[PDB]
């Protein structure tokens, strides 16, 4: 179920790490401040990695067209995005960072 | 949305909306091809209000996709690859995708693909009536074909016959030369005129106020839009023109009275009645190809109880209503449209135009238009709409 | 006024309004046609310094409306309707102006119309002189003609023959291939130089000081504004051209002498004398039509004291002189203005020109045209002009 | 530099400098023609990164000088005036120019100019090569020819023959086209699959990562820098085209093994290998004529030992591998080409394109090419560079 | 002669008020502060009516194309508008607002 | 003809430019760039502009044809379109006369 990610000190503030998934899509955790989000890491537009994009506040901009999504919603913010990108609820315990196992 | 200088837009304040509207109004119904005209099977292209479309027909139902790959962008058309009854194979990467919700449902060139199932080629709805099929170039559940058609049109005894070409010209010139009450001097000597014995005046010579000069319809049981030109309630019909006092021309004393009542109605569908005959109706649209071309759909509609006289109404459309009233009266209305393209063509005729009473028609028409269009098509919508958080 | 990149315009500080100046200078007479070619009753049309015009004789008096109706901005011309002696009424709602004036005197369409003798279609003076047909492309009450024409053009003993054309270039090109004094080497081939025996050399070395080179001229009793090229009155004329010291190419060492007196005149008319024989002279304008094409109009004068020797001057021009001159050596003008068209259709070869001695003619000229011009014709003269506040 | 939009720009960070690349790199050897296309003497005209050339042969070498006059800036091919064996003389003004280094030498209309002597017209370096002329369209001395060109091209005994064209597309497209590994479903056809029995999938399904894709080259001690395209070390090929599950098309089962050695070159140029026959190469440039054209030189390769094979090889060239190659099979490419202009005309589709996962391939091509171009030619080059006084 | 328009104080300055007239066209009142003018209603540039337009100072700008007058001399102050607008009479008798029946 | 004379120091004001002509050769131009003093060619070396027409902005002089420019001081463009350098000649003032090089300075 929950996956067990990373230490939240793992991650400096602002920064994107991809999360591998053995028989599955990677995952993109972000660090926005002090808080956690994750995401499919595939960008809904093509094939770019959104753990090598650039983090603005909530919005997390793909380093291939400048298409954008809010982390926390999933939902497009910039054009040429139109599909959703799936998001998974983060969990931080104990400065472990979890995120759940399956988009919801 | 910003398809003409914000500097002109700011000048005509009474339709800033419709002088915008170069590619046309999205979100409504548009015919563009006859049903005889798509066979089963057979997919076919065409260009609407600036986008490429494929329209085909399976199980005897019309379906549009938009004509341009989501990979790199080209046409399918190119290179038609349908391998099965319900797709269309892109002929480049093989991207496959459904007729019937635009799915990208397989990719032969790589069947692992994470892209297969996550992404949707845009479909417009198409509905088939009277013959004619239509397309509803806009986003979301499309309304009642009723909206967006004259009234009758789609009455049950009215059996519907036509012709559509591509004309050079955008469509509002289209649209206006046809309501124009004055234009009518145009078809002083068409063939329609002598051979069906029409009467029909130079011009007219207003009377009453502006008000009463048309009649706008904000709402029918079907949310219909538009505008019935009024001039002649109260007008004066011109016969005799003359130049210094001196008669120079007489307009024509036939005994057919025809064109009793004319009105436009968005998306910009013409109704003429009765035309070109006593016992005729004429429907005729203007819809936008692109900025500078437009289909002149024409549709002539006559009631008929049974076989027999739709029978004899093809035969007398074939032999006379086609070629002396669709194209003997109308093609005057083709390169006086033409005539007018150079003058609009820098969008400053729309500032510098010298409009006199019959016009206020025309002007009634553009802000009905401006008010309840239901969207301006801009050239993001042709290559992708813009946004940046 | 505004018709190029202001960065070119403030780089250009001695002669930027010529620069600017791409659709050629308002407020002058320009030539446009030959009196032969307009005929009584008969509407013809032209476009000139971008606007449509239309000329007609009427009473053997010229007149000339812009081709634009007031109402809609289409050309009467698509469909000439000349109701009256007098007037011309647009094919489209009828309304009717006077050839001699332009005021909106009737409108057959509605002839109770508000517009009827307030609004006035855009009238422009007309002058035939030397069977050639001026129109005076401004405001206002026109200057006397002799002002816009070279020296002699109007003399009565001139007998003026010619022949006009439309070419592919701006106008400006025009004028400065034919100004340019060094451009004589592009007709060192020419039939003319051998078939009239003529003098001719490849080039000049210039002699004296920056002054001597030309003549400007603006003390002429007539207004005329014009520069004379007197390269060769200090200057060695080039008979032997080498490379490396050797000789690759010689001038023509024919006994008659011409062109040895050359003159530009504004609005852009060339005075060469005398040309193409010792005992004529040669006047041509360069006409601006549009940003991209001007009329090439040429003239030859001989002087001649009675029809005798109108008639002999007249079956030598159509055996010889336009055959062998106006076509035989004005022919590589043509094709040598054409050729600079891609340096300057950017508006960056007036930067990035690189010129030598014999160029101090043309720029005395581009100084001339900059300080003397009666106005700069802009696009919104083509339109209409654009006010605010 | 601006060429596009800067808002186009700066969403395509990836790879902005290769989009801005519309008119091709300066600074880098291009072929325009074959050897045997110009005679001594015989001045052609070409246009070259948006630049209009004038090439000559004198005494046997080539020499390439701007066709435009320093003067009034007309082309001098217009009308063409070898006055001498050494110059060229404008037809204008009788400016004249050394081939040798553009200088102007004399004038004339004008022997006595001070502009004699102390103007330059542009010149640019010209050296054949294996039957094929390259110009280096750029500025300063040039570097080696072989930076420039894939590997294997100048071998000894590699004999190379080919065809040129102009065809109506930015040079980009075809580039991309080509190194396209999935492009391949458009050559199920061609008569070069059955007449030359070739194995030849439908396309792949990749395997591995990203970084396994490809193999960036940019150690060549030679200075080349490249891409292969590695899909096949990792993909399984497609020979079963499926929709809903079903085979609705084959790929071909030739005995043949070819192009499973596929790498692009800056400035432009793909090497596939072997191709179109297990014994041959081919090599086949982009070259960027305008901002919407550009040259398609292709070439094939076979090496030779003598002039008896080299001649039997022209032969099998002319009756066979230029039409069932060179036309029968790349003769789809350039309708490719052409279909995806309309999409990037606009410069909008190097933003709205939806890529897949063959992509990496192009993608990684795109970086290289952002990163080691040697320059960007930009319209100011063309007209004039432009430089204000700070 | 002249014709009631309105109470002076009904009218706030920079406002316009269209004064239909029987048998005749329409006119335009105009209070530019505590002055009130008068011209036709009809634009002189074709069938718009300018009392549906902008009043800016002494400056009335037509809703149709954007040309303009000026109210006090009916002169043209905007292009497209060439023709002169016609002026008539304005009298405040009394806190009231008169009109002269025709152009002065 | 090694150093022709010129003017008085005085003659100039700071930022000014004068034109030398000279029999049988081209003219030069003279700049004074605050109390130092430049000369270079007059002839602008990209058309045939007189530079002592143009305008002098420290020490870069800009051309009144096309716009160009050059470094008074070096005689190399600083402002396209201009690409070939400026012969340069010496200026030296003596007794408060300023004198300027008959041969321009060479590599
Ligand atoms: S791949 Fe992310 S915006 Fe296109
Ligand atoms: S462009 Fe259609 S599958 Fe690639
Ligand atoms: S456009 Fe001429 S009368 Fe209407
Ligand atoms: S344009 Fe070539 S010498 Fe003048
Ligand atoms: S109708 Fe008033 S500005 Fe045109
Ligand atoms: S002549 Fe000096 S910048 Fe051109
Ligand atoms: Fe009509
Ligand atoms: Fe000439
Ligand atoms: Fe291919």
């Amino acid at each position: 179920i929950w996956l067990k990610v990373c230490a939240a000190s793992d991650m400096q503030p602002g920064t994107i790490r991809r999360v591998n998934r053995v028989g599955a899509a990677p995952l993109a955790v972000y660090r926005v401040g002090d808080q956690f989000y994750a995401t499919e890491d595939t960008c809904t537009h093509g094939i770019a990695s959104l753990s090598e994009g650039t983090l603005d506040g909530d919005v997390i901009e793909c380093p291939f067209h400048g298409g954008a999504f809010n982390v926390c919603t999933g939902m497009p913010a910039s054009s040429p995005c139109t599909v959703p990108l799936g998001v998974f609820e983060v969990e931080v315990k104990e400065g472990e960072v979890y995120v759940a196992g399956e988009k919801k | 949305m910003a398809n003409v200088d914000e500097a002109i837009l700011k000048r005509v304040k009474g339709w800033a909306p419709y002088v915008d509207a170069k590619l046309g109004f999205r979100n409504h119904w548009y015919p563009v091809m006859f049903s005889k005209e798509i066979n089963e099977g057979e997919p076919k292209t065409l260009k609407l209000l600036g986008e490429n479309l494929l329209v085909n027909r399976i199980d005897g139902k019309l379906y549009c996709l938009k004509d341009r790959c989501l990979h790199r962008g080209v046409q399918l058309s190119v290179k038609v690859e349908c391998k099965t009854k319900s797709t269309i194979t892109c002929w480049y990467h093989a991207w496959t995708y459904r007729w019937e919700d635009g799915v990208l449902c397989d990719i032969l060139t790589n069947p692992t693909s994470a892209q297969i199932g996550r992404q949707k080629l845009k479909t417009y709805p198409v509905q088939e009536a009277k013959g004619c099929v239509f397309i509803y170039l806009g986003d979301g559940d499309p309304p009642p074909l009723a909206r967006d058609t004259p009234p009758n049109f789609l009455d049950d005894d009215m059996e519907i016959l036509g012709k559509n070409q591509i004309i050079k010209s955008n469509w509002r010139l289209a649209v206006e030369n046809g309501f124009d009450p004055s234009h009518i001097y145009i078809h002083k000597d068409s063939i329609l005129v002598k051979d069906n014995d029409l009467a029909l005046p130079l011009g007219f010579a207003p009377g009453g106020d502006r008000k009463q000069q048309t009649r706008v319809v904000d709402d029918d049981v079907v949310g219909r839009k538009g505008v019935y030109d009024l001039i002649g309630e109260h007008g004066v019909p011109v016969f005799e023109g003359t130049i210094g006092g001196e008669v120079v021309r007489e307009g024509a004393y036939g005994e057919k009275i025809v064109a009793n009542d004319i009105s436009i109605w968005l998306p910009g569908v013409l109704k003429v009645n009765p035309f070109p005959n006593p016992d005729m109706m004429q429907f005729e649209w203007y819809v936008p190809i692109d900025e500078n071309t437009h289909y002149y759909f024409q549709t002539l509609g006559k009631p008929c109880a049974n076989d027999e006289e739709r029978k004899k109404y093809e035969q007398e459309f074939e032999s006379k209503w086609k070629p002396m009233a669709l194209e003997g009266f109308n093609n005057d209305d083709i390169w006086a449209r033409e005539a007018m393209v150079d003058f609009y063509a820098d969008d400053k005729g729309w500032v510098n135009e010298i409009l006199f009473e019959s016009d206020e028609a025309i002007v009634a028409w553009r802000k009905l238009a401006s008010e309840h269009n239901q969207g301006i098509q801009t050239q993001a919508h042709v290559s992708g709409l813009e946004h940046h958080h």
